[PDB]
RNA sequence: GAUGGGGAAGCUCCGUUUCAAAGGCCUGAUUUUAUGCAGGCCACCAUCGAAAGGGAAUCCGGUUAAGAUUCCGGAACCUGGAUAUGGAUUCUUCACGGUAACGUAACUGAAUGUGGAGACGUCGGCGCGAGCCCUGGGAGGAGUUAUCUUUUCUUCUUAAC
RNA sequence: GCUUGUGACGGCCCGUGAAAAUCCACAGGAAGGAAUAGUUUUCAUGCCAGGUCGUACUGAUAACCGCAGCAGGUCUCCAAG
RNA sequence: UCUAAGGGUCGGGUACGAUCAACUUAGAACUGGUACGGACAAGGGGAAUCUGACUGUCUAAUUAAAACAUAGCAUUGCGAUGGUCAGAAAGUGAUGUUGACGCAAU
């Protein structure tokens, strides 16, 4: 047979990232002394569009501690903020939109984005537009935190990591009709070439499994094993159920 | 491809012992509506550049073209 | 009350001199048949000396703490009014309205103003008013 | 002159695309496009360059906000939460 | 009803390659190449066009002397003067503030 | 796409600042002699990759059997380097004027840091320019005239700097 | 009026539409220097050098590619009544 | 062959006059072998049915379609010690300069 459509992206020839215009790479500041045992001010400078990604960034600009100059980094912009606003980072923080916090200096209930799995990743979870995790509890010795995933998961965390507080920017992004083809090619030229997508119903034996026969049709079942091997996958990947709610 | 207005500074360059070379160009205007004049023009060469001197009023042109220095070879017209 | 007074120090907010300090010596409050505006004549010091330490001795200490002065007429809304104050009877003759118009009375001026002023930074009455404000 | 009746903003898209979905469209381009008071400078000069910013001509601020709207239904609770869980420490 | 050529082996309509179509001495129409046009500066803080500089093309300053790049405020060629009205009202009455701020350090020691 | 490294029986593959002891500067200290010893620095750490992108600076006239923004004549300009003259400044050692926007022939400035330029989509009308088009008075040359036609055509041009 | 250049405005985007060499300014104050006289080549003028390879001609109903002196194919500027 | 309407520059002690210059529209008499967008240039229209919503794409050299694509709809795996894929190996790589309003598979 053929290689099919989805094996042929790992070699990453044409579907690598589309990097031209990307501002750089949105992270929070590397974890140092004058933030995990005090805090240090920047102001943020332009709050900004980035390519490919569905919410802006802002670039706060600290001063840098042992040498003298200034340095500015990259943050995915929570809502609220503005040009001249100072950010203030480090442990004793205060709880204001936009202040990178521990999550242990945080009570429960508390709404953070951009924060981390653990501490000096410079940011994992709830990235997108419009999410955020919420305190739900503390564990204080064998120190954890107890925090909700942007998904409904419920996930448990150093609690030296740092996350900033508030909601992220681009909220209501997909709430409007994108109606025409052209522009979903807009959005995707920024991406990555995976679009359009030809159905493998519509193709031959060889570009896909459910490709052939005298009608379209599958002929066998859409959920395949997690125990599946190179090229067999498509469809829906093991699936508990499938259909629609009630 | 400069112009010096003041006669009196033109008097310098002539000395400037850059200058090698002048030319004095005659030509035929006329000024106001009504009546022509003879207008003259005295071009010293620099090593970098070229100034010129124009005189409208004929009886400074004479008491200015005995007044070049000796060395300064003039080409007239 | 007026806070703009003959010993008032105020910040030079407009021009080739803005962020020095000066001291207001003759307020004109209101009128003039030129600046039609209230104004104030002011002294004040165009270079700061510069930082004196225990290590210097000898003549560098005389030529770190070189005071460069200024006369000028200014407008209020130039100035920032502040708390400060100098003490200007010295040279409240040495700067006036007279001494513009014959520019060569304002170079004689400015003596009168020098050595005034390099006067007080020894024995350090005015400690602020001599350092650079910075900005 | 109100010329249109039902479509507005969404005359532009002409007869395509299906009622429903140009109705649902018309909801947000009409906040998009829309002019909203300045936070700061106290005039509405706010106006949207782009998904997540929000730029004042005015007194020059730009405000990260929501996509569509400057401020979020979901985020104007969070900086009501956020404002209550501060005075809950420092109270 | 002349027609002109470029001059160059660029036969493109490029950025650089720009042509303007002057009358010679000797009568005939002839096309000029021209150079791409030089940008104000601007201010690093407002951004509006910070007046008294002369505009040319980077290198070109090189050529110039320095009253055309400058102006005799601080900040001369760099901060637009309401730029710096501000940064000096900032400094004043930020470090103004700041020292009865460290009055009440010491007062706040004896009042408790 | 080398290097350092890491795989591979091997041809070679990964990767491009990566688990690296990855380098030469600014002048002070020398008036035995030139550069030892000196403090400080700066960590971007190959190279390749566009005759359409970025970019230091040249124009007119003439010239050949065939070459010219290259040759000729003239008028400019840029860059790298050497120093000499005039002016300016200096006794208030490192300029003055204007309220200010800022002005000017000049008018000290290392390490370091920051800001601007380079430097940017598209469409729509509006304004202002340049060449072309049209066109009246006047100075010339050509074509028509059996009759009419103050007539029809053509030359009156102005480069970089 | 036509062609091209430009400036100020407006529209559009879940699309906001390159990088670097290079050059300049500013902040700072290292140092270095007036009085029997000391600087400054970012003001003027003056002085010297400016290398290597390309440069002809077609660019197409016969100079390119299609076995060819082929009705095919091939990017671009100027544009009269 | 006429009539009408539409602009400008200009002097007024603290209503009018003059001159210059446009291609636009509407109206009226007359006129002729009823001809007049005189050549050129330049939609045929209407009442229904099957079928794909539309723009768009494809078998270069027998098929341009009702086929592929699309927006929209829904389902599925995945919180990084991960989902999907690559490599002969690897101190290895694409999504990823990414983080569920995301990526991947239908």
């Amino acid at each position: 047979g053929r290689v099919i459509r989805n094996q042929r992206k790992g070699a990453g020839s044409i579907f690598t990232s589309h990097t031209r215009l990307r501002q750089g790479a949105a992270k929070l500041r590397t974890l140092d002394y004058a933030e995990r045992h005090g805090y240090i001010r920047g102001i943020v400078k332009q709050i900004v569009h980035d390519s490919g990604r569905g919410a802006p960034l802002a670039k706060v600009v600290f001063r840098d501690p042992y040498k003298y100059r200034l340095r500015e980094e990259i943050f995915i912009a929570n809502e609220g903020v503005h040009t001249g606003q100072f950010i203030y980072a480090g442990k004793k923080a205060s709880l204001n939109v936009g202040n990178v916090l521990p999550l242990g200096s945080v009570p429960e209930g508390t709404i953070v984005s951009n924060v981390e799995e653990k501490p000096g990743d410079r940011g994992a979870l709830a990235r997108a537009s419009g999410n955020y995790v919420i305190i739900i509890g503390h564990n204080p010795d064998e120190n954890k935190t107890r925090v909700r995933l942007p998904s409904g998961a419920k996930k448990v965390i150093s609690s030296d990591a740092r996350g900033v507080i508030g909601v992220i920017a681009g909220g209501g992004r997909v709430d409007k009709p994108l109606l025409k083809a052209g522009r979903a090619f807009h959005k995707y030229r920024l991406k990555r070439n995976s679009w359009p997508k030809t159905r493998g119903v519509a193709m031959n034996p060889v570009d896909h499994p459910h490709g052939g026969g005298n009608h379209q049709h599958i002929g066998k079942a859409s959920t395949i094993s997690r125990g599946a091997v190179s090229g067999q996958k498509a469809g829906l990947i093991a699936a508990r159920r499938t259909g629609l709610l009630r | 491809a400069r112009e010096i207005t003041d006669i009196k500074q033109f008097l310098e360059l002539t000395r400037r012992a850059d200058v090698k070379t002048a030319t004095v160009k005659i030509n035929k205007k006329l000024n106001k509506a009504g009546k022509p004049f003879r207008q003259t023009k005295f071009k010293v060469r620099g090593s970098s550049s070229l100034y010129t001197l124009v005189i409208n009023d004929a009886g400074k042109a004479k008491k200015l073209i005995q007044s070049l220095p000796p060395t300064l070879k003039v080409n007239r017209l | 009350a007026k806070f703009l007074k003959a010993g008032k120090v105020a910040v030079v907010v407009r021009g080739r001199y803005a962020g020095k300090k000066v001291v207001i010596v003759k307020p004109h409050d209101e009128g003039s048949k030129s600046h039609p505006f209230g104004h104030a004549l002011v002294a004040g010091i165009e270079r700061y000396p510069l930082k004196v330490t225990k290590k210097h001795g000898a003549k560098k200490v005389a030529k770190r703490t070189k005071i460069k002065p200024f006369i000028k007429v200014v407008n209020y809304n130039h100035l920032l009014p502040t708390r400060y104050t100098l003490d200007v009877e010295a040279f409240k003759s040495v700067v006036s309205t007279e001494t513009f118009e014959q520019p060569s009375q304002r170079e004689e001026a400015k003596k009168v103003v020098k050595k005034a002023f390099e006067e007080r930074h020894q024995a350090g009455k005015n400690q602020w008013f001599f350092s650079k404000l910075r900005f | 002159a109100k010329r249109t009746k039902k479509v507005g903003i969404t005359g532009k898209y002409g007869v395509r695309y299906g009622s429903s979905l140009r109705r649902q469209v018309k909801k947000l381009e009409i906040q998009q496009h829309a002019r909203y008071d300045c936070s700061f400078c106290g005039k509405k000069t706010v106006k949207r360059g782009a998904a997540g910013i929000w730029t004042c001509s005015c007194c020059k601020k730009t405000v990260a906000g929501g996509a569509y709207t400057v401020s979020t239904a979901a985020a104007a609770t969070v900086r009501s939460t956020i404002r209550r869980l501060r005075e809950m420490v420092e109270a | 009803a002349q027609r002109v050529t470029f001059r160059r082996r660029n036969p493109y309509n490029t950025r650089s390659n720009k042509i303007k179509v002057v009358k010679t001495p000797g009568g005939i129409l002839r096309a000029q190449h021209v150079k791409k046009l030089a940008t104000r500066p601007k201010c690093g803080d407002c951004g509006s066009a910070l007046q008294g500089i002369s505009t040319l093309r980077p290198r070109q300053y090189a050529t110039v002397s320095k009253t055309h790049k400058t102006v005799s405020r601080a900040y001369g060629g760099s901060r637009c003067a309401n730029c710096v009205k501000e940064r000096i009202i900032r400094a004043f009455l930020i470090e103004e503030q700041k020292i009865v701020k460290k009055v009440v350090k010491e007062q706040t020691e004896a009042a408790k």
